[PDB]
């Protein structure tokens, strides 16, 4: 038995066709982001709205090259 | 209260050698250049003087290539003077600073900034301390650098 | 798009939109200070700190007035184009106890 909390979402592919009895399913690889963000973070951005988005603090990024 | 400056260099691999040999614009010049024959911490000492010990930082890296870090000091107050020791590690150093130095032979320079707003022009410190030279070949050939 | 955000006049939507682009500007209340500057009144920067000749490279030396300004941190993306960075001796001063946002060429 499968529950709607079992299947996590797809952030890098898009369903383009499903046959009438669901036997064959065709997905299409989505094009990469123009800004260079990961498709995972675009997905999280879409699936999340919070009033208190986050704290001021600072990124742990490395040295600019 | 004047400060006593020291730099604890805790290398994990072949550290290299210091070289404060070349002459540059002597602005508040260095009064002392020292070293230590120790094994794990090749500490260095440079007991100089400045005017304003508010802005205090150690920039280590390549000035011409624009890859330099910012290290805050380790202050000690004994009642005699100031004791400013900044501990530089080898391993935690940013990847680019290692890859560039490994691929292109250029001495990693150290600069010390002692300054503040109240002082008059040219009374604050911005000068070249030493030039470490890298020895070990630890440099991955496929990295984001 | 053209954006402007100085200390004390930095919005939140612009900051978030720039954070989505890999550009992290300093928040409200953080200002740039440079003591080794030819200007004691305001912030001034020479043309030595120009970083891309395909945008602007002055045929002869010059200096630009900035006053109370801010700095940003950048990621290692192909799409980011650094134009003018902060002086080497500059630093971010905060009114509060916040760790300095930037330091030297990394602003």
């Amino acid at each position: 038995m499968i529950t709607p909390l079992d299947v996590p979402p797809l952030d890098y592919f898009d369903e383009v066709f499903t046959s009438e009895n669901w036997m064959v399913r065709i997905y299409q690889l989505k094009k990469d982001d123009a800004q260079g963000r990961t498709l995972r973070d675009v997905g999280e951005l879409t699936r999340s709205s919070t009033k208190t988005r986050r704290s001021i603090k600072r990124p742990e990024l490395g040295l600019r090259v | 209260h004047v400060s006593f400056p020291s730099t604890a260099g805790k290398s994990r691999v072949m550290i290299g050698k210091v070289e404060p040999r070349i002459g540059i614009d002597e602005t508040v010049p260095t009064t002392i250049t020292v070293e230590d024959p120790n094994e794990v911490i090749q500490v260095n000492f440079a007991i100089e003087s400045t005017n304003k010990p508010f802005q205090n930082t150690l920039l280590i890296g390549l000035p011409n290539k624009n890859l330099e870090m910012a290290f805050e000091p380790e202050i000690k107050d004994n009642g005699k003077l100031s004791m400013y020791k900044y501990r530089i590690d080898l391993a935690k150093l940013d990847a680019a600073l290692l890859q560039e130095a490994s691929r292109s032979p250029e001495p990693i320079k150290a600069t010390l900034i002692l300054a503040s707003s109240t002082a008059k022009p040219k009374e604050n410190l911005f000068r070249e301390i030493l030039q470490l030279n890298l020895n070990f070949d630890v440099d991955h050939s496929d990295s984001s650098l | 798009i053209l954006c402007m955000s100085s200390p004390g006049a930095v919005p939140n939507t612009i900051r978030l939109f720039l954070n989505e682009l890999g550009i992290y500007p300093s928040p409200k209340g953080h200002v740039i200070r440079d003591y080794f500057s030819p200007s004691s009144e305001e912030l001034v920067v020479s043309s030595n700190h120009l970083l891309n000749k395909y945008v602007y490279n002055a045929r002869k030396s010059e200096d630009f007035v900035f006053g109370e300004s801010s700095a940003a941190l950048l990621e290692n993306r192909e799409q980011i184009v650094p134009i003018l960075n902060a002086p080497r001796t500059s630093f971010t001063e905060s009114k509060g106890k916040c760790n300095s946002w930037t330091s030297g060429s990394q602003g």
